[PDB]
């Protein structure tokens, strides 16, 4: 997160950390129940063996209410690959049970056309994370949110220099040096709609990290619920 | 009538019946009387910051 604020206290509950054996956070997640996770496809290829950690604010400082959960099953999109990007998506079933408690709450999967409508149309949207604090930084000690602004669908191919699906969307800011980053990945990005967050989209892909005329590429949630749901009920 | 007003006043999901609109509220809560706001269940509903 380059820029943004500080999570503080209950703020971001619902943020996930995939760790690698090294115990070292690589990748982001979001609560979607006490059982399942919800992470990006690619963040499915850094590492060899890895857990998920719920209730980390600082990632150095026992703060009591973390909590390590292995995985039982990896569910990663078939149509995904790293040529394209397109299909940034997976869901995680835990091995056991994530005990809800402060730091540790789920987000809400909304309603496809609601979300469309409603949600994506707000104007701004909430980014989480432990990644980089600039382009060639280092994984924050801390956690990070960032309010960004949605960003016209239109812009955002022409400021790109990659095909920005319709799995994708654009969102941040053009100048101004805040953005998500490595490390991001997988993270929570959601909406605010009456003091009730909603999971919109997944932390994917970025040329750098806050460059001026480039956005924050993220996994359009909506059009992946259906599947989200198949994969709870697994499958 | 309209979800476009104001959401239909929802507090939540808003849908229309071709004449009204319907509200409805994510896994883990339950529509109260006036049926447009939503209440939790258990003392950790989805979307809520643990305070
Ligand atoms: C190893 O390379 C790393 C990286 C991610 N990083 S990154 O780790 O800093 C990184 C990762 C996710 C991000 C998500 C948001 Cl919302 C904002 C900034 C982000 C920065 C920047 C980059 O330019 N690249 C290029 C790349 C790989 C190639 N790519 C596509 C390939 C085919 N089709 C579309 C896009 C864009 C992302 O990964
Ligand atoms: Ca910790």
């Amino acid at each position: 997160i380059v820029g943004g604020q500080e999570c503080k206290d209950g703020e971001c509950p619902w943020q996930a950390l995939l760790i690698n054996e090294e115990n070292e956070g690589f990748c982001g997640g979001t609560i979607l129940s006490e059982f399942y996770i919800l992470t990006a496809a690619h963040c499915l290829y850094q590492a060899k063996r890895f857990k998920v950690r719920v209730g980390d604010r600082n990632t150095e400082q026992e703060e009591g209410g973390e909590a390590v959960h292995e995985v039982e099953v990896v569910i990663k999109h078939n149509r995904f690959t790293k040529e394209t990007y397109d299909f940034d998506i997976a869901v995680l079933r835990l091995k056991t049970p994530i005990t809800f408690r402060m730091n540790v709450a789920p987000a809400c999967l909304p309603e496809r056309d609601w979300a469309e409508s409603t949600l994506m149309t707000q104007k701004t949207g909430i980014v989480s994370g432990f990644g980089r604090t600039h382009e060639k930084g280092r994984q924050s000690t801390r956690l990070k949110m960032l309010e960004v602004p949605y960003v016209d669908r239109n812009s955002c191919k022409l400021s790109s220099s990659f095909i920005i699906t319709q799995n994708m969307f654009c969102a941040g800011y053009d100048t101004k040096q805040e953005d998500a980053c490595q490390g991001d990945s997988g993270g929570p990005h959601v909406t605010r709609f009456k003091d009730t967050y909603f999971v919109t989209g997944i932390v994917s892909w970025g040329e750098g990290c806050a460059r001026k005329g480039k956005y924050g590429i993220y996994t359009k949630v909506t059009a992946f619920l259906k599947w989200i749901d198949r994969s709870m009920k697994t499958r | 009538k309209l979800c476009s007003l104001d959401n239909g006043d929802c507090d939540q999901f808003c849908h229309e019946e071709q004449n009204s609109v319907v509200c409805s509220c994510a896994r883990g809560y339950t529509l109260a009387d006036n049926g447009k706001a939503c209440i939790p269940t258990g003392p950790y509903p989805c979307g809520k910051q643990t305070l």
